[PDB]
RNA sequence: ACGGUCGAACUUGACUAUCUAGAGGAAGUAAAAGUCGGGUUUCCGUAGGUGAACCUGCGGAAGGAUCAUUAACGG
RNA sequence: CGGGGAAUCAGGGUUCGAUUCCGGAGAGGGAGCCUGAGAAACGGCUACCACAUCCAAGGAAGGCAGCAGGCGCGCAAAUUACCCACUCCCGACCCGGGGAGGUAGUGACGAAAAAUAACAAUACAGGACUCUUUCGAGGCCCUGUAAUUGGAAUGAGUCCACUUUAAAUCCUUUAACGAGGAUCCAUUGGAGGGCAAGUCUGGUGCCAGCAGCCGCGGUAAUUCCAGCUCCAAUAGCGUAUAUUAAAGUUGCUGCAGUUAAAAAGCUCGUAGUUGGAUCUCUCUCGGCCGAAGCGUUUACUUUGAAAAAAUUAGAGUGUUCAAAGCAGGCCGCCUGGAUACCGCAGCUAGGAAUAAUGGAAUAGGACCGCGGUUCUAUUUUGUUGGUUUUCGGAACUGAGGCCAUGAUUAAGAGGGACGGCCGGGGGCAUUCGUAUUGCGCCGCUAGAGGUGAAAUUCUUGGACCGGCGCAAGACGGACCAGAGCGAAAGCAUUUGCCAAGAAUGUUUUCAUUAAUCAAGAACGAAAGUCGGAGGUUCGAAGACGAUCAGAUACCGUCGUAGUUCCGACCAUAAACGAUGCCGACCGGCGAUGCGGCGGCGUUAUUCCCAUGACCCGCCGGGCAGCUUCCGGGAAACCAAAGUCUUUGGGUUCCGGGGGGAGUAUGGUUGCAAAGCUGAAACUUAAAGGAAUUGACGGAAGGGCACCACCAGG
């Protein structure tokens, strides 16, 4: 993977796509 | 052979680390390649979420059909095969389920019969699958 | 062994115990030494003029009758050349073969032993550097090497 | 080339007398060999010597008794400490009763148990049984 | 309010790195009993012969199983 | 995040340390501030960026990586409890406050203690002491089966009370109740081997399954699924994973590199590492001593003082024992709360072996006195203005005396000389030899070539054959050997020229100048690639002819690149001794090559003297050989592959189960081909090395037989 600002990059953007999911799932 | 002079410490490390490089477990556990490639990424046990229901073939010697189920991991999204132990065992477990999954026990190579199956369901739907063969627990759905 | 060579020989001087004068050697040290200015005067490297001492004139050691080496005696008097014998010879025989692979430019021999009197030269020459025999700006040039003998 | 003239002499006692000879030709010389084989001569292991004194350095003709078992050097000559002298004694010597760790220390070459005696630390030489 | 300073951040192109939908192509797999059907002892390096293998050329190895003869030579 | 430290460990080591103590950093991310002694502070402010709350739509307010708690995340982690009583901290303060901290709740993280029953009598059963030839006879203990009995002791729990505490709970102390096996009932794994404990029975039948590994299961399963029994640990025991020891499988101690994985094709060479002997305390100031310089400086070694506590080790001490703790003990007293270790670097004072380094060789060298030039003395010229007070101190100098004046010796280390040789070592020119091919002429003939047979092909325009010549390119046979030379690749016709080189000989010279070498650099078979020349033979490709159920490799004829030379590239081989280099030691023998030495003799037709060829020895370096129970080794074997658990002479490269794979990618070199450097995913229980027997030979020899044949009935 190799850089890490951009695998914390990488991190990041999975948690906020799994975050958007979960707040998409719960308000429901 | 090998230099014994009172100032070569530094050749002596430096040969040491570079001959180091050369040792299968320390390469292993030390250049970071294979701790990617392990779906578990370096945890004892991991959660996932039953696909299918596969036979595998045993090897040449052994003829039998063990009951395996591919899984996908849920924090990685890493696709399986666990291998389901006892008999009867792979009928406790349907389609889409949440199953807990450890090791086999050869630190990530196949065992047995079986090939090419490193891991073994441990839960399924979060009650063990001991207690669901010696009859002890019931299982939810 | 030797430096450049696989060979490993044995031949080589053995001197006596005895590091006293003959009783049958009636030459005092003066006598020696201005026959050692002489013969420098004709112009000898000091190995000369031990084996014409030696040969003709019945002295087994310049340093036994003398006390001193040949060469000490010639700087102190002053008739030491500038650069030290085993390096001209050196230079002189690399001078030899570069005027050879001038001539001969196939010679594939001639360029690997001139490499070696090369690799001999360099390392006299460090020598000579650390005991302030040649001065520390001394250098040996492939060019100017024949102005030097 | 020859480095470590005492590794030579040690060498070549311990093999001429493991071949059952009675004596041997050590060449070259040097304080160091002398004083070794002093010791080793005052612990009764070896028997008694002659320095040939040639205007080189000497030669050594030492008599052989058949005390010996292994006389060795320790090459590179480490350290030692009296903290750090029971560590090498345990590994190098055969036995606690008997053996010897030669050290030449400010005090003079000697034994380990002289050593101790006379509460000094040096660098190791050798050992012999 | 002009000016200076520290400076978050914003816009435009390049170098990028990551995340995330995709018409299509090339595949393999499970389902069709559907249709048609002699040579070599063992090698090495290079080159050619359709890629490899293999064969041949050139130069190397044995990591390949030595029987028999050998005293005269002077006039 | 770093340390203190932790796990493991013979010794050396490996690994961990987010985590309560010390230090740092930061409060969603960056940035800028105010106040203040102290902040670039966030339970302060102001922005932007990202989130996000209340809206009446104008506006307003945010920051749990504090304590609880929630979502999310996950294999993975507790109550939205009580108190400021203890420990301390803040304030104007004996008084107030503290989610610091304390106390409970959850808690099989982990550690310490410790139940699940003991005994007596009988019935069998053993093993002992006494008496008996023995059998046996007893009073001596022990053991369980007790489908046998018997009362005694209890903690678990139930639960008054006291004690504990801020208030409690718990622990402790105690009334009362609380024990006969259908109970107050102990589990987790296993029973083929490793590895302790069943060839038990039933079921299944290569299925289901077990099995870390080897394996079990295909109808007698010691291995599956059960029953019984047995084994291990036991309030605990499995399994997965990280790690440590096993691992002398990372080897400093302490591994390997002939044949098992492995030494570079070869040499030079810088950094690095290593490097032969040798050399046995005092002058001035102050009270025999203290101050001043030391003494070339170190490395080393010993000592001293600095190195936080906790933790580790360890002293004392009956927490009921222990893990713990720092307390306690004696009738107001007596006390403890030690000590050790704490790398390396930095101080400090002794020792001077070992290992570096230096002091005098154009002598502007030490020790003394004899003088000059220049700058200066801070007091003695009572008070002075002074040209001068004197004295004494620093640097440049001229001779003199004095020193036993001053250079370790010359490595069975090295370099360089000089000597007579020696060799297929190299380069250039030159000379010769045959063979082959082509051509010309002459002679006679119908075949010649090729194959296991043929065929293709040449051929009476006259092939093949024999003779006389000419030219072209190639190659240097036999002599030619376990001979020689070279760093290796390699090197063989004559002569000449050119520079090299080993060895030997030397009472020559220099005097440590050396060994091994990352980086770097020359050379490097064959094949191959660029330019030119030339192409005799041979010849990859290619074209034909044969050969067969299926032949497309073999075989024969022709033949292109090439094979040859010159100049540029390439840097690869089973580039081999499948064996790094330098140095030392440990058995023997005689052949050979070169050099040297000592010789009685034969020969150059007896040679007039040396010199060449032989003959006998000796020495030095070589190519090799034989022999040996030197020692090693898994062995075959090896005088090295020996001097290795009795393990250390110096140093370079280099291997770590088999494959993927010397592959992908990247870099670099090359015109190209490719060379150098060089993985991972994944797969596998083996692959390999030495030896040892010989089923079976489509291997070979013999013998026997009308249940074999031959001649027959």
């Amino acid at each position: 993977e190799l850089s890490r600002v951009d695998q914390r990059h990488r991190a990041s953007q999975l948690r906020k796509q799994k975050k958007e999911a979960v707040l998409a799932e719960k308000r429901q | 052979g090998k230099c014994r002079g009172l100032r070569t410490a530094r050749k002596l490390r430096s040969h040491r680390r570079d001959q180091k490089w050369h040792d299968k477990q320390y390469k292993k556990a030390h250049l970071g390649t294979a701790l990617k490639a392990n779906p578990f990424g370096g945890a004892s046990h991991a959660k996932g979420i039953v696909l299918e229901k596969v036979g595998v073939e045993a090897k040449q010697p052994n003829s039998a059909i063990r009951k395996c189920v591919r899984v996908q991991l849920i924090k990685n999204g890493k696709k399986i095969t666990a291998f389901v132990p006892n008999d009867g065992c792979l009928n406790f477990i349907e389609e889409n389920d949440e199953v807990l999954v450890a090791g086999f026990g050869r630190k990530g190579h196949a065992v047995g019969d079986i090939p090419g199956v490193r891991f073994k369901v441990v839960k399924v739907a979060n009650v063990s699958l001991l207690a669901l063969y010696k009859g002890k627990k019931e299982r939810p759905r | 062994g030797r430096m450049h060579a696989p060979g490993k020989g044995l031949s080589q001087s053995a001197l006596p115990y005895r590091r006293s004068v003959p009783t049958w050697l009636k030459l005092t040290s003066d006598d020696v030494k201005e026959q050692i200015y002489k013969l420098a005067k004709k112009g000898l490297t000091p190995s000369q003029i031990g084996v014409i001492l030696r040969d003709s004139h019945g002295v087994a050691q310049v340093r036994f009758v003398t006390g001193n080496k040949i060469l000490r005696i010639l700087k102190s008097k002053g008739l030491a050349p500038d650069l030290p014998e085993d390096l001209y010879h050196l230079i002189k025989k690399a001078v030899a073969v570069r005027k050879h692979l001038e001539r001969n430019r196939k010679d594939k021999d001639a360029k690997f032993r001139l490499i070696l009197i090369e690799s001999r030269i360099h390392r006299l020459a460090r020598y000579y550097k650390t005991k302030r025999v040649l001065p520390p700006n001394w250098k040996y040039e492939s060019s100017t090497a024949s102005a030097l003998v | 080339v020859r480095m470590n003239v005492l590794a030579d002499a040690l060498k070549s006692i311990n093999n001429a007398e493991k071949r059952g000879k009675r004596q041997v030709l050590i060449r070259p010389c040097s304080k160091v060999i002398v004083r070794f084989l002093t010791v080793m001569m005052k612990h009764g292991y070896i028997g008694e010597f002659e320095i040939i004194d040639d205007h080189r350095a000497g030669k050594i003709v030492v008599n052989l008794t058949g005390r010996l078992n292994k006389c060795g050097v320790i090459s590179p000559r480490f350290d030692v400490q009296l903290k750090d002298l029971e560590k090498w004694q345990n590994n190098l010597l055969p036995s606690r009763q008997f053996g010897f760790i030669v050290l030449t220390t400010s005090a003079g070459i000697m034994d380990h148990e002289e050593a101790r005696r006379k509460h000094t630390g040096g660098k190791i030489l050798g050992f012999f049984f």
